[PDB]
């Protein structure tokens, strides 16, 4: 429950969500390397539960 | 959400992960609409098209142009995950290469690209749009295409009326058809090069018909049977005829009809006699007839009714002797004889004043007749695995010689008047080393003094 | 959008006079390169007639030649294909084919319905 | 805090429930220590 | 004139963000249900409190008679009693009710504060 909450609260204010959402431009590559290790760490936990 | 924000690539989650979020819309569903865009292939697969766009800068692109063998600016794309969006920055680029890039899409910004002409697809499903490919039907030459099976090839090759070239390099043999998926090539009458290999067994009704307007055809059938059966007394205007290792095991007699032919090659066509020459006659324009990497007992005296011949090659043949009559044609320019079972060349060679590049390789040749070395248009002589004991002493007047080889040859002396010549470096003349120490020293240092430029 | 609809196709004798029609859409008749396409059973789809834009130029196959007459109409929309004397061999399943769309906005090649005719 | 959100309005509604149970077996206890006699 | 690229972005972010909860939250129309719901409980209950502790309030008092029917355990029918909390509960019965009188009326300007704007319509015009 600590990690999938965790996982939530990192997912939930996200500004790749914010522009996956808002699109239903330039991006910075600290948010961009955030975004993929977050996408991996993500499907890694889905694979584990 | 899936159904509604058309992220329909959302697999449903199963047991102990669907149950929270089940609790989660039960306090709020706005957590797992925002935490659903992780779960969805196509967030996943834009994210990677945002960074490889942010990775693959336009600087780093513009660097990895290429220099082709066409001499004109090459980018090739090799396993990658898509195009980023910064290679349509680069105005200059003009051939763009793609190999084993999954699910392409070419974005209409392909129109902000001016120089490009050629498309190489290299088992590549490509997807345009209609602005992008408006602007492919105005301004593309050359497409290459690699494939194995029939629906990976683009749709919508066909539209592009302004192309030039095509290279199939694909499996087009379907389940008993008469090859119905090139049959579109009939839209594109504006082709000039079609580079179909997939192993043909029977000429296409379609390249029949499309071959009279055509320039350069190459097939390569990799050693597949092909017949013809009168299917190039169609074309009128075609020059290039090359039929590597198509099986053809005998001279097609529907050659005879293409007197427009210029270029024409049947390496490894595991041919047995050519002594069809009589029928070449009708040929005025035959300058490039290549007939290596095939099984020719001896040349047919009948080259000598020819005198047009300007690009002869024979190569990895085994011929015993090269008739007199063979040299009347004093227009040879590149001939070559390499990898053949010849004893000695006639002294009738050297009437081939006009010659520049002859390859005497793998040859059981005695020695050189001194006729040939009157000649002074010799550019390329190759000599490699000869019987040579000895080198003639008149290949000193040779002045316009750009290179020779010696190597493989159980050569012993140098002549020292080889030294003088004003087109000799030290990459025209590559021999043995330890041959190389028996001419004197006083011309080594002004030749490699001149060696840097 | 874009889309193509066969009539005209039915089961008759031999010898009759068949004359199959296209419906077609946005794109002009006048451009858009045109086919008529046969699908053989017990056998694999074969094209039959071509009719080209600017110039109307027509083409068929050998089996096909010389019995059968391909032809588009504008101000309609349509194309048109005459077979006079059918054989036996003729019964099989005709599409109208677009490989060519219209001037602009170059779409896609759509495969038409088809309707199937039979030679007894 | 941070579990808010993994707490349906039936859990909250049972903790409330809960508390107020916990007041009165208290106040009983009470009671009864104090005087049940 | 300028303003940094890092505050542009935020405030733009935060345009989309707003934009998308009012989007959001204007199907919603159950907070202000809850509110009035629970106003008009708070109303109905300080009218029942005042009405019983009104009618209740006076029914407590010092002296007391109880014939409570025990003869074969004392021998007397009648007691007098007394209660000695009776004059303190009676002073915090008269402060509770006034508490619950003020409670009340502050209630009541709640219900017609909300119930003279029609509190769906924003205005938004000043």
């Amino acid at each position: 429950l600590e990690h999938f909450v965790s996982i939530l609260l990192k997912c939930f204010d996200s500004p790749w969500t914010t522009r996956a959402l808002s699109e239903t431009g330039v991006l910075d590559k600290k948010e961009g390397e955030q975004a993929k290790a977050l996408f991996e760490k993500v499907k890694k936990f889905r694979t584990h539960v | 959400i899936r159904e509604e924000s058309s992220y329909s690539d959302i697999p449903d989650v199963k047991n102990d992960f669907a149950f929270m979020l089940h609790l989660i819309d039960q306090y709020d569903p706005l957590y797992s609409k925002r935490f659903a865009v992780f779960l969805s292939e196509v967030s996943e697969n834009k994210l990677r098209q945002l960074n490889l766009n942010n990775e693959w800068t336009l600087d780093k692109l513009r660097q990895r142009l290429t220099k082709n063998a066409q001499d004109k600016l090459e980018l090739h794309l090799f396993m990658l995950s898509g195009i980023p969006d910064t290679v349509f920055d680069l105005v200059e680029l003009e051939v763009l290469k793609l190999e084993l890039i999954p699910d392409v899409t070419i974005p209409p910004s392909i129109a902000q690209l001016t120089g490009l002409k050629e498309l190489w697809l290299y088992h590549t499903a490509a997807k345009i749009e209609a602005p992008a490919l408006a602007f492919l039907r105005e301004n593309l030459r050359a497409l290459h295409i690699k494939f194995t099976d029939i629906k990976e090839i683009p749709l919508w090759i066909y539209s592009l009326k302004t192309l030039e070239e095509l290279h199939l390099t694909g499996n087009l043999s379907a389940e008993n058809n008469r090859y119905i998926v090139i049959d579109g090539l009939r839209e594109l009458k504006r082709l000039k090069v079609l580079r179909l290999k997939s192993n043909l067994s029977k000429l296409p009704q379609v390249v029949t018909d499309v071959g009279v307007h055509l320039q350069k055809l190459s097939i390569n059938n990799e050693g597949t049977k092909l017949i013809v059966l009168n299917s190039l007394k169609k074309m009128v205007n075609l020059t290039e005829l090359e039929l590597i290792r198509c099986d053809l095991e005998r001279i097609p007699h529907s050659i005879f009809s293409l007197h427009n032919l210029q270029e024409i090659d049947l390496k490894d066509n595991n041919l047995k006699t050519i002594e069809e020459i009589i029928s070449f006659q009708h040929l005025h324009r035959l300058t490039c007839l290549k007939l290596w990497y095939n099984h020719i007992a001896y040349i047919p005296i009948q080259i000598g009714n020819l005198t047009n011949l300007e690009r002869l090659y024979l190569n990895r043949n085994k011929i015993e002797k090269i008739p007199t009559q063979l040299f009347y044609c004093r227009k040879l320019r590149y001939l070559d004889l390499s990898h053949n079972n010849l004893t000695f060349l006639p002294a009738d060679i050297g009437l081939l004043q006009n010659l520049q590049n002859l390859a005497v390789t793998a040859n059981r040749i005695e020695a050189l007749p001194p006729e040939l070395f009157q000649c002074r248009k010799l550019r390329a002589l190759h000599l490699g695995n000869n019987v040579l004991q000895s080198l003639p002493s008149r290949v000193g007047e040779l002045t316009n010689l750009t290179q020779i080889e010696l190597r493989g040859n159980r050569l012993e002396c140098l002549p020292v008047e080889l030294g003088e010549c004003p087109l000799l470096k030290r990459s025209g003349l590559v021999v043995e080393e330890d041959l190389f120490s028996t001419l004197p020293p006083e011309v080594k240092e002004r030749l490699w003094r001149a060696d840097k430029e | 959008q874009v889309q193509l609809v066969e009539s005209g196709g039915g089961l008759v004798q031999a010898g009759g006079s068949l004359r199959l029609s296209c419906a077609a859409s946005g794109f002009p008749v006048y451009q858009a390169w045109m086919w008529w396409y046969r699908q053989a059973p017990g056998k694999e789809r074969e094209w039959v007639a071509a009719i080209e834009s600017e110039g109307q130029y027509t083409w068929y196959a050998d089996s096909v030649k010389g019995r059968f007459t391909i032809s588009r109409d504008n101000a309609k929309n349509t194309v048109y294909l005459q077979m006079n004397s059918l054989k036996p061999e003729d019964t099989a399943v005709y599409y109208c084919n677009v490989k060519d769309t219209g001037h602009t906005t170059n779409q896609y090649d759509y495969w038409g319905q088809g309707t199937q005719v039979t030679v007894s | 805090p941070a579990y808010r959100i993994l707490k349906p309005w039936w859990d909250v509604f049972t903790d409330y429930i809960s508390i107020v149970m916990l007041m009165i077996a208290v106040f009983g206890g009470t009671l009864q220590v104090t005087q049940d006699k | 004139g300028v303003l940094d690229k890092k505050e542009g972005e935020q405030a733009k972010a935060l345009f989309e963000k707003v934009k998308k909860f009012r989007t959001h939250v204007e199907e919603g129309d159950i907070v202000y249900r809850l509110y009035m719901r629970q106003t008009i409980i708070k109303v109905i209950k300080f009218a029942l409190i005042i009405c019983y502790t009104v009618y209740y309030v006076h029914n407590i008092k010092f002296d007391v008679d109880c014939t409570v029917d025990i003869e074969s355990l004392t021998g007397y029918r009648t007691y007098r009693c007394a209660h000695p909390l009776a004059t303190l509960f009676k002073i915090l019965a008269s402060f509770y009710i006034s508490l619950v009188i003020f409670y009340g009326l502050i209630c009541m300007y709640t219900l017609w504060w909300m119930l003279r704007r029609s509190l769906k319509k924003y205005s938004f015009e000043s």
